[PDB]
RNA sequence: CAGGCCUUGACAUGCUAGGGAACCCGGGUGAAAGCCUGGGGUGCCCCGCGAGGGGAGCCCUAGCACAGGUGCUGCAUGGCCGUCGUCAGCUCGUGCCGUGAGGUGUUGGGUUAAGUCCCGCAACGAGCGCAACCCCCGCCGUUAGUUGCCAGCGGUUCGGCCGGGCACUCUAACGGGACUGCCCGCGAAAGCGGGAGGAAGGAGGGGACGACGUCUGGUCAGCAUGGCCCUUACGGCCUGGGCGACACACGUGCUACAAUGCCCACUACAAAGCGAUGCCACCCGGCAACGGGGAGCUAAUCGCAAAAAGGUGGGCCCAGUUCGGAUUGGGGUCUGCAACCCGACCCCAUGAAGCCGGAAUCGCUAGUAAUCGCGGAUCAGCCAUGCCGCGGUGAAUACG
């Protein structure tokens, strides 16, 4: 059946579903290749199932939610390296040298008063 | 519709027309200022022109 | 460009509707 | 001029509201004039008695004033009848059922309020302020507080320089939260301007 | 047969959301517990100085919390326990069928 | 002009189009909240003190 | 001679009403 | 400018001071405050003293000053240009 | 500001004398305000088969005490704020040194983001500061399971729509978790370099928080307040005007000068907020602004709402242009008593300067700069390109 992993990127939020099969992947209902048509970082979602040569191995139905397309595609890199992990845990070991169990917890830095941003502040002129 | 010549003839005359009753954008138009209400003080170029310089006031000296 | 209210760019500048960018 | 108040600094932490209620967006507002002019009689008419905290707690159509006052002697009066002269003076305002308790003061000494007007007073009356100042903070830390700060600005002395004069014991960390500081304000006039009176208790943290 | 509760203080809340869950699972059977609906904040934004020292602002938040919760089997022992209980002042209280 | 101006914003006008907020603590007829009724100077002030229910100094 | 700034000649007192 | 779904607008207390000079054999100076006021086409041929914020502008109307308010025709700033 | 008006006054207390009211609908004049007005009809306890006359919410007429002043002094003041500066500092008690001002401690070696901490010492401690307790974010748990969710079977008009379920996602409350704790290496120690586990590592990222003090800093126009000043007027009501002026100069910004772009069609992905004379689904009229109808929502349910950059397709072909969108003509829409001065928006027409900016000068060290759109406060409407927030995409560089 399913080894499954939540992702986490930003706002972004996957449900990834690893389960045997050729390789078909499916994103929201939509293909993966129709969803990310075009959006050239696309393959670096799948980039974990190659480090343990997975790729053909499986299949993936996913879900998204928040952020926006490359938000999921660092969600879904992350949970599908959970789903994997937790299909088993030998997989750790290979999976850490390449920072695919951590989460990326960069996030949008609040706008401060004061300022035009969170950083940018308004331009100066002594006189 | 009409066009070319006749076209700006009609704007010619619509703009003569209200500087001859003297309303306000009649006089807008003699002083050629801005007619639609905007500011003078501190834009306007489209409108006015070219800058001209003038001198300003002086800065009182020390000592 | 956005000071361009008879485009679809400039209406979502200035947010609103008409003929060049309706709902 | 820099600091945050101390008691809008620790709402949620060490402090609780003086009004406790929920209400709509669509009479929050109405609410809280009342709460308002609700002390404005009570800060005016019991000001001899000491008022030292006026809780106001609402849950509908009604309403539950209690008042801290320091001597209640004052006000309940002459048996149950100046609280009664009052808790009728109050639905005047109110319109609702103006319920009115009476809560007693733990220790006067330890009430920054109380403390405050007390100086505030005492240089009214034309008594020597840093002095005033020293024998209030004294008076503090001898009722077991951890800690004291009292505050005078203005025209001291009649002098016509103004000044700030203060005087501080034991601890006083304001930017430490656990701690629990009682802050109250009180003005002072006089024949030559107004002065500022703030008193600071450090009552231990927790 | 439903409850929502409102308060700006969660504690209040969160605490007669409790005494009226078990109430009712006092007199049950089938009470649904407390979901935690999303919190709504009214934020203010202050200019900190009373006077042209714009730059320098201090924030303000006002959260309305709600809790709602479900019982699903009647008993009128319950539909007479709740209506006298202890609804501390800082909650509001709305009924349902 | 002061007093005359706290009480001609309570009567109600000729036209719905001159009636405006003023603070009901000081009077202020500037930056006046409609949910408090305060203007933000007051609103400051009696958040602080407590006296505002359920308001409190945010920070994220 | 009257109300606020600018002065109208007399201490105090400025051009205003 | 104003919808024509509602109504040309004059104040009523000036077109009535018209209407009766029209009807009685016109016409005396009429003075008004009404700026505000659209030059309506009973109007024309009376002179008509809007107040500048200061004074009462004699203005003389003519059929082709319809359109407008009568404020058009008292400017409020006297200027003259600096030098 | 001009004009027209009121004089115990727009407002508070209190005292008289008269009407004897109260209050709600009118009328004449006038731009309105105001001046002159016309009606009806009040309890209250009362002696009442009586004529009735008192007294009392509160109105009005005169008449006093008084109100009123955003008039002056921020160099008489409180309060609150700016600022040096989140900088690492400022001090006290006792002892000791010095005739004394003062010194010592707080200096010194090492370390830290830090008067952080270690060692040393005529000093030993203590207080205000730093850090910590508070908040948002990052991993995990418990508690919950509708209005939110849909893993796996049952229906299914193919919409989690219905059975159903709370795994998951989320929501929102209580906990856990990082401590230089462990391994090595330096060291007197504090710590410092490196490694492992781990979502996160050396304060994890961000916020709130601002020492004794400085600047006779700011604010008598938010408010408070001493003193000076005005009293049919420096007070108060009104209509109109002005605050929007324009030979000029400066600041902060918005939009651009284009092809890494501009345009049209189709098609994806957010977050935080607002919303019962409010948000407006949806249907129709209109090229459109908008209008008429018209469901749902006291709102994790209904609505604002489409996010835009993106992706796909076509068009332009290096031109002051399908770049740019000022300026002016015309025609409309809505809000509002009313858009002349002086509103936003819509459509036809117009289609300026601008070919990357002299001397000069500003911001930012990472989810930052840049770029992209979205919300809110205020508000009838709006001159917001402002401000306070929100997430999308996402660099370059740091030798020193
Ligand atoms: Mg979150
Ligand atoms: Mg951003
Ligand atoms: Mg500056
Ligand atoms: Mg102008
Ligand atoms: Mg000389
Ligand atoms: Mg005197
Ligand atoms: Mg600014
Ligand atoms: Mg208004
Ligand atoms: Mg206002
Ligand atoms: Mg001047
Ligand atoms: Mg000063
Ligand atoms: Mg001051
Ligand atoms: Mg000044
Ligand atoms: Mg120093
Ligand atoms: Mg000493
Ligand atoms: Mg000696
Ligand atoms: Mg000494
Ligand atoms: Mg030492
Ligand atoms: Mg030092
Ligand atoms: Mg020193
Ligand atoms: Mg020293
Ligand atoms: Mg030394
Ligand atoms: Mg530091
Ligand atoms: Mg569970
Ligand atoms: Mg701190
Ligand atoms: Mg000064
Ligand atoms: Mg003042
Ligand atoms: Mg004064
Ligand atoms: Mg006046
Ligand atoms: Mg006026
Ligand atoms: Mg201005
Ligand atoms: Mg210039
Ligand atoms: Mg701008
Ligand atoms: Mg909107
Ligand atoms: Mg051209
Ligand atoms: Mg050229
Ligand atoms: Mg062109
Ligand atoms: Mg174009
Ligand atoms: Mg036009
Ligand atoms: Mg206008
Ligand atoms: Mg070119
Ligand atoms: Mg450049
Ligand atoms: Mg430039
Ligand atoms: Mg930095
Ligand atoms: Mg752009
Ligand atoms: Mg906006
Ligand atoms: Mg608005
Ligand atoms: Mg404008
Ligand atoms: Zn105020």
């Amino acid at each position: 059946e399913q080894y499954y992993g939540t992702g986490r990127r930003k706002e972004a939020v996957a449900r990834v579903f690893l389960r045997p099969g050729n390789g078909k992947v499916t994103v929201n209902g939509q293909d993966f290749n129709e969803y990310f048509q075009g959006l050239v970082r696309a393959v670096a979602a799948l980039e974990p199932l190659r480090a343990v040569d997975a790729l053909g191995h499986f299949d993936a139905y996913i879900t998204v939610r928040g952020g926006g397309k490359s938000g999921q595609i660092d969600a879904i890199k992350l949970g599908i390296a959970r789903a994997l992990v937790q299909y088993n845990p030998d997989y750790r070991a290979k999976l850490k040298p390449l920072g695919f169990l951590t989460r990326d917890a960069r996030v949008v830095e609040r706008k401060k008063y004061g300022k035009h941003k969170a950083r940018r502040a308004p331009q100066y002129s002594k006189r | 519709w009409k066009l070319e010549g006749e076209l700006r003839a009609e704007v010619a005359a619509n703009i003569k027309r209200l500087m001859d009753i003297g309303c306000y954008r009649g006089l807008r138009h003699r002083r050629g200022l801005p007619v639609r209400g905007q500011r003078t003080r501190t834009n306007a170029r489209t409108r006015k022109g070219p800058r001209k310089t003038v001198a300003g006031k002086k800065k009182a000296p020390r000592k | 460009g956005k000071g361009d209210r008879r485009t679809r760019r400039g209406k979502i500048w200035r947010g609103t509707y008409g003929k060049y960018r309706p709902r | 001029g820099n600091k945050i108040h101390p008691i809008g600094f620790r709402l949620g932490i060490t402090r609780d509201w003086e009004s406790r209620w929920y209400a709509g967006k669509k009479q929050y507002r109405h609410l809280l004039l009342e709460d308002q002019r609700i002390r404005g009689l009570l800060e005016k008419e019991l000001y001899s008695a000491g008022l030292a905290r006026v809780d106001i707690e609402r849950a509908a159509d009604n309403v539950a004033v209690t008042v801290h006052v320091a001597k209640p002697g004052v006000v309940i009066g002459r048996g149950g009848e100046r609280i009664r002269v009052l808790r009728e003076e109050l639905a005047k305002l109110t319109g609702k059922n103006v319920a009115l308790n009476v809560q007693e003061v733990q220790n006067p000494n330890l009430s920054a309020p109380l403390v405050a007007q007390r100086v505030a007073e005492q240089i009214e009356r034309r008594f020597a302020v840093r002095r005033a100042i020293k024998q209030a903070v004294q008076r503090v830390m001898e009722s077991g507080a951890k800690g004291a700060k009292v505050i005078v600005s203005g025209r001291i002395g009649g002098a016509e320089q103004a000044r700030t004069e203060w005087a501080a014991q034991g601890r006083v960390p304001l930017h430490t939260l656990r701690a629990n500081i009682d802050y109250g304000f009180a003005l002072a006039r006089t024949t030559y301007g107004v002065l500022g009176v703030k008193a600071y208790i450090f009552l231990g943290e927790v | 047969i439903r409850i929502k509760l409102r308060g700006f203080d969660h504690k209040t809340l969160d605490a007669s959301a409790q005494k009226i869950v078990e109430a009712a699972r006092r007199s049950g059977a089938q009470v649904s517990g407390p979901i935690p609906l999303p919190t709504r904040v009214r934020r203010f934004t202050v200019i900190r100085g009373p006077f042209k020292h714009k730059d320098s602002r201090e924030h303000f938040e006002l959260r309305t919390h709600n809790r709602l919760v479900d019982i699903i089997n009647p008993n009128r022992k319950t539909i007479e326990q709740l209506m006298t209980l202890d609804l501390p002042t800082g909650v509001e209280i709305e009924i349902k069928t | 002009a002061r007093k005359a101006l706290i009480e001609k914003a309570k009567r109600t006008p000729k036209f719905k189009v001159r009636a405006y907020t003023r603070c009901v603590r000081c009077g202020r007829a500037r930056s006046v909240y409609r949910f408090f009724g305060l203007c933000r100077i007051c609103l400051r002030e009696l958040a602080h003190k407590g006296q505002l229910p359920g308001v409190r100094k945010a920070s994220w | 001679s009257k109300k606020s700034k600018p002065g109208d000649g007399k201490f105090g007192r400025g051009v205003k009403r | 400018p104003r919808s024509l779904k509602k109504g040309v607008f004059v104040d009523d207390h000036l077109l009535e001071k018209v209407l009766e000079l029209n009807a009685k054999g016109e016409k005396r100076l009429i003075k008004t405050w009404s700026r505000r006021s659209t030059i309506v086409p009973e109007m024309v041929g009376h002179t008509i003293a809007v107040y500048n914020g200061k004074q009462h502008v004699p203005v003389y109307i003519t059929e082709n000053m319809v359109g407008h308010k009568l404020g058009e025709f008292a400017p409020t700033r006297t200027y003259r240009g600096h030098g």
